[PDB]
RNA sequence: ACCUUAAGAUAUCAGAGGAAAGUCCUACUGAUCAAACAUGCGCUUCCAAUAGUAGAAGGACGUUAAGCAUUUAUCAUUGAACUGUUCAUUGAAGUCAUUGAUGCAAACUCCUUGGUCACACACACAUACGGCGCGGAAGGCGUG
């Protein structure tokens, strides 16, 4: 008697393909992702820190430390923490799942581009891709499209830049483009 | 009647060759015949035949010695040599790849260190690969 | 018991290495529990010289049983 | 007879599995261990790593690992044509049985 | 088309020469009985470590992992 | 289809076929002769049995080949 | 038992076997069985005196097998917890 | 059914 | 190799001695041997253009 | 580090262990379970002595200094076979009474979702 | 009769194991697992000197011996003194007994004297 | 669509009783063992400056660093000169590295970890050293 884990339902004792096949669902193949979602997603929130040993200080260290000043201490209301913190977790994803791809909408129009690029042609991890979109075939020539820049292409898309610091950008272009 | 000598009695691939050697520096013959070429071996493994692996080798070879600056034929080649088992070709078809563009290339050390990353396998020589192509 | 999962590399040439020197890479044609392994037209990689038209292979001193084809 | 001993040890039952056994002690090729013991004639094994031990057995077990006393190990250490012949006695010595190649009585 | 175990069976009180895997140490004897794992019980055998013999055994009982073949001799 | 080496052995049993059995290292023989018999454990009887070292060895006769140093049976 | 379960748990994720030989092999997990015979898939292959190669499948005995080094993250697998609750398994 | 070798007992045994 | 040798239209045409080797050098083109007659008669209008 | 002495392979659940093997290689890793006695380790580095410096181990400056060449590898379970015998090196990060208090801070935990889960799945 | 149930019986007395590889592992034995897996605590591992000048040693055994973490820096012979070594069934050659204790009180199979009385 | 099961047992000997010989059982009784939980030992080891800018334990898959010393970089065929040596050609394989590898050693930088507790700024000790403050960690032993 071996039950799944995940599911919680108890699987008549299996050891073949009945244990592949509960395996290879749906209702074990999404809820082992909702696990593991779960439980990396605490090892992200995780905020004890370590344990503090407060020694007691001196006179030598203590008189330097009080001559200076005092330090101003910035706190916001419950809602703004609140609020700051769902920003601040859902840029951290944000920024974490973006890839840079520019190298691959450069090389649109390569003589070899169907080879490389498309990933389900290439040599080397194609053997995956070889029941379930215009795919890209490897037969292409490069007689095709003999003049790139007959209008078909698009101007590269202009460099991101920072919200937060949006003012920063100078106020006018130096040349007029219409 | 083997796949390599049922290819090389095959008729087309003698006007391909002929398309080939009358027009060196069209490569759109070029292209076509290595498609033909790569397309006539049906399956790519460890165990097909070594005089067609040889063929193949010899005609991607020969154009990136044609055209010099064919980035993505580079890529490809190094591609289906890995594919092949061998991996110490691979590094060599990549490093000739780079020296054709004096080590400037971003597609190249991009792919290049993207290969590199599984295969080298050691802390100091893949850091030193790294900062080698940092500078270039 | 449980039979091993060879259902898909029947009648694939594999190489598989014969205790820790030895290479061997033939046709497969059947299996066992034990994983022994009965192979036609061998070939002892090494110039590399064929061993018979059917052989069998104890499963003890297989290693690793990799296949040089589509699979 | 031939069928029961022939027959796989999953089927028979608990009775005829000692029985079986006690046989195999009796009658076997343990029979030789046995009566070493029982007469009390010293034995000399010859074990796997080039050690000869000889002994008077006490008790023996299926796995042929038995227990001895007034052991004396006997073993020859040697590189080219150097050789040099080391002895140990021991009073009471356990032995394991996967060691054991070749085991000779006393005449 | 005799199996394995009839064979041993067979070779009772026959003059058998077993030789374990290790030197080509070879005991030729008489085979008095056997086990299930072919355990081997020899009497009055003449051990061979080579071509040589070395001498005379009394009665060797001889573990079932050692011996690579046992075969009889005439 | 699929043959068992089981099958296989007992194939070269029935057809007589000359084996060549690949005993494993470190101990540097073959043995060349005829399958009369095999067991579970892959133990095989053989009849005239010739040594061969790794060709000048010397026959045994019938012999019993115990199944755990058995690597290849070849014909 | 728990490891051969855990190692179960690690299918379709890239773990690194080294075997008994001194070789060692990495890439996706496609199948493992009871007695821990796995099957290896892009293999990038270490042989014992260091040349790599490739391979696009291998299925190695479990005999030889030294260790399995699977993914970090299966330490929080569900089977790892001693207390655990059952569903009352039906008649 | 305990080792392999009572499956390969009640293979054998069937062969011969 | 087998049924496969390189030649060069460029060191062809201009008349030098090395313009077939089984060698893989730069600007080799791969042709069949039993073909290279009909190589040679594909550049005979060129070169005979050179040669006039 | 002191270890009791009626302590199985049971109660070493966390506790660093210095796994060795045949080969003359160690593992040192917590233990975090085990059955044919093949463990499962979760940070353990391998560690072995180079052939070039394994001479001087060997009887006779006074004090040895052997170089270790060391792999990091993680949570990696190990084969039976091939374990020769095991040393305990370190305690766990927790104490008895903390682990203890975590026990059954779980066990409560469980059968309170155990009881909703059934008054759930029922009605 | 399993002679693992006679070892079993000595559950606190010195012995004397001695692997495959050659290392002897002196200590307090503990209990022992119906698998022969001993569990020893007051250890001293040793690795006897073959004696030969030219005849070195095992060297994967002073590998494993240096690794276990317990050799002392300064000891002219390889011995590691530490606690609770755990030793695995199939590695031990022969367990050199005690001389003091008994045999006849403990080797008779109290299971195989049961089934004797009972048949 | 594939799957529906190895079987047994749950401290042990000895003594009294009940259903010739076992056989089973006893909110029966002794002795041993094991587990849990309380509870103790003048038990044993360990628990970080602030009277100061430290230190201890363990790391670094960290830098100096191309450190200082050694050592490595194919095989076959054919032609030519040569007294083995050099140059070219065909074929076969070929982990990357040579700023590497290996041997030795040192400085520096940084990470994790801890009672940074309380009372003290003290003339002790041969039976050698009040182990006669509160806790914590880990074991050893004893009792219930």
């Amino acid at each position: 008697k071996f039950y799944c884990d995940y599911c919680d339902t108890y699987l008549t004792h299996d050891s073949p393909s009945v244990r592949k096949t509960h395996c290879s669902g749906r209702k074990h193949k999404e809820n082992v992702k909702d696990y593991y979602r779960n439980k990396a997603r605490d090892i992200i929130n995780k905020h004890n820190h370590k344990r503090r040993h407060i020694g007691k200080r001196g006179r030598k260290e203590r008189e330097n430390s009080s001559q200076n000043e005092t330090l101003k201490v910035t706190c916001l209301s419950n809602k703004e923490k609140r609020h700051i913190m769902h920003v601040k977790k859902m840029n951290q994803k944000e920024l974490a799942q973006t890839s840079i791809d520019t190298l691959k909408l450069l090389y649109d129009g390569s003589p070899g581009y169907s080879k490389v690029f498309v990933d389900a042609n290439r040599f080397d991890i194609g053997d995956l891709v070889k029941r379930a979109q215009t795919s890209r075939s490897r037969d292409e020539t490069c007689e095709s499209n003999p003049f790139p820049r007959l209008n078909n292409p698009k101007k590269l898309e202009p460099p991101k830049i920072l919200s937060q610091w949006s003012n920063t950008i100078p106020k006018t272009s130096i040349f007029y483009s219409v | 009647m083997d796949k390599y000598t049922a290819l090389i009695h095959d008729e087309n691939f003698s006007t391909l060759t002929l398309n080939v050697s009358r027009y060196p520096k069209s490569l759109a013959y070029w292209e076509k015949l290595l498609n033909y070429i790569v397309k006539a071996s049906a399956p790519i493994c460890k165990s097909t035949e070594p005089q067609l692996l040889k063929l193949i080798r010899c005609t991607y070879s020969s154009m990136l010695n044609e055209f010099p600056y064919l980035e993505n034929y580079y890529i490809d080649f190094a591609l289906l040599e890995y594919k092949l088992g061998n991996v110490s070709m691979s590094h060599k078809i990549f490093q000739r790849g780079l020296q054709a563009f004096n080590q400037r290339s971003l597609l190249l050390w991009t792919s290049y260190l993207k290969f590199c990353n599984n295969v080298i396998s050691h802390q100091k020589q893949l850091f030193k690969k790294y900062e080698t192509a940092e500078e270039y | 018991v449980s039979t091993p999962e060879l259902k898909k590399y029947m009648d694939k040439k594999i190489l598989l290495n014969i205790n820790g020197s030895r290479k061997v890479a033939g046709i497969l044609r059947g299996y066992d529990i034990f994983l022994n392994v009965v192979l036609d037209d061998a070939m002892e990689i090494n110039n590399n010289h064929q061993l018979g038209l059917q052989t069998v292979i104890r499963g003890n001193s297989i290693i690793s049983l990799e296949a040089l084809d589509a699979i | 007879s031939s069928q029961i001993i022939d027959r796989p040890k999953h089927e028979l039952s608990r009775a005829e599995l000692e029985e079986l056994e006690e046989f195999e002690f009796k009658h076997g090729p343990m029979s030789l261990i046995n009566d070493a013991m029982v007469t009390r004639t010293p034995v000399i094994i010859s074990l796997r790593n080039n050690h000869k031990i000889i002994a008077r057995v006490k008790a023996f077990d299926r796995h042929c690992n038995m227990v001895l006393e007034n052991v004396k190990e006997l073993w020859t250490e040697k590189k080219g044509k150097n050789v040099i012949n080391r002895e140990r006695f021991i009073s009471k010595l356990f032995l394991r049985g996967d060691s054991v190649i070749v085991v000779l009585k006393t005449p | 088309p005799v199996n394995p175990k009839p064979f041993l069976k067979g070779l009772v009180n026959h003059r058998v020469g077993v030789k374990l895997k290790f030197n080509s140490t070879e005991y030729r004897g008489t085979l008095v009985s056997t086990d299930n794992y072919f355990n081997l019980q020899l009497n009055e055998a003449e051990e061979f470590v080579a071509g040589v013999s070395h001498g005379t055994l009394g009665e060797i009982f001889i573990r079932c992992n050692n011996v690579l073949y046992i075969r009889e001799l005439p | 289809a699929m043959v068992p080496p089981i099958n296989c052995i007992f194939n070269f049993l029935q057809q007589q076929t000359p084996v060549t059995i690949w005993l494993f290292e470190q101990i540097g023989i073959r043995i060349k002769g005829k399958i009369v018999g095999f067991d579970e454990f892959m133990n095989v009887v053989i009849d005239e049995a010739v040594e061969i070292p790794v060709e000048k060895g010397t026959p045994l006769g019938k012999i019993l080949l115990k199944g755990d140093n058995i690597t290849l049976i070849t014909s | 038992g728990i490891p051969v379960k855990l190692l179960n748990e690690a299918q379709g994720h890239i773990v690194s076997l080294e075997l008994t030989t001194g070789a060692t092999y990495r890439g996706k997990l496609v199948e493992s069985e009871d007695s821990m015979n796995v099957q290896l898939r892009d293999v990038i292959a270490t042989e014992p005196q260091g040349a790599v190669t490739h391979m696009d499948q291998i299925f190695v005995r479990g005999s030889q097998i030294k260790f399995i080094v699977v993914p970090d993250l299966l330490k929080n697998a569900p089977l790892f917890k001693k207390n655990s609750s059952r569903p009352m398994p039906p008649i | 059914m305990s080792t392999p070798a009572a499956e390969q007992r009640k293979l054998v045994e069937q062969l011969m | 190799m087998r049924d496969i040798v390189f030649v060069s239209p460029q060191l062809y045409l201009s008349s030098q001695e090395g313009w077939k080797s089984d060698s893989a050098k730069s600007g080799f083109i791969p042709i069949l041997k039993n073909d290279l007659q009909r190589f040679q008669d594909s550049l005979k209008h060129i070169v005979d253009a050179r040669n006039s | 580090i002191q270890v009791a002495h009626s302590s199985r392979l049971a109660n070493l659940i966390d506790y660093k262990l210095r796994v060795l093997t045949q080969d003359g290689r160690v593992y040192i890793g917590q233990l975090m379970a085990f059955d044919h006695m093949n463990l499962v380790l979760n940070e353990c580095i391998e560690e072995r002595v180079p052939k070039t410096q394994l001479d001087k181990l060997r009887p006779r400056g006074t004090t040895l200094n052997i170089k270790v060449e060391k792999r990091v590898l993680g949570l990696t379970i190990l084969r039976g076979e091939q374990i020769l015998s095991t040393v305990v090196e370190d305690k766990p990060l927790l104490s008895k009474k903390e682990r203890l208090v975590r026990d059954k801070k779980e066990k409560k935990q469980a059968q309170k979702q155990t009881k909703l889960r059934k008054e759930k799945e029922k009605k | 009769m399993k002679l693992v149930n006679f070892l079993k019986k000595l559950r606190n007395e010195q012995v004397t194991i001695e692997l495959k590889n050659g290392t002897t592992v002196w200590g307090t034995l503990q209990s022992v697992s119906p698998q022969m897996n001993a569990i020893l605590t007051d250890v001293k591992l040793t690795l006897p000197q073959p004696r030969l000048n030219k005849l070195n040693s095992n060297g994967i055994a002073m590998a494993s011996l240096y690794l276990t973490g317990g050799q002392q820096p300064t000891a002219s012979d390889n011995i590691a003194s530490l606690q609770y070594i755990n030793i695995r069934g199939n590695t031990i050659r022969q367990i050199i007994l005690p001389d003091s204790l008994n045999l006849d009180s403990l080797l008779v199979d109290q299971k195989q004297l049961n089934s004797l009385r009972r048949s």
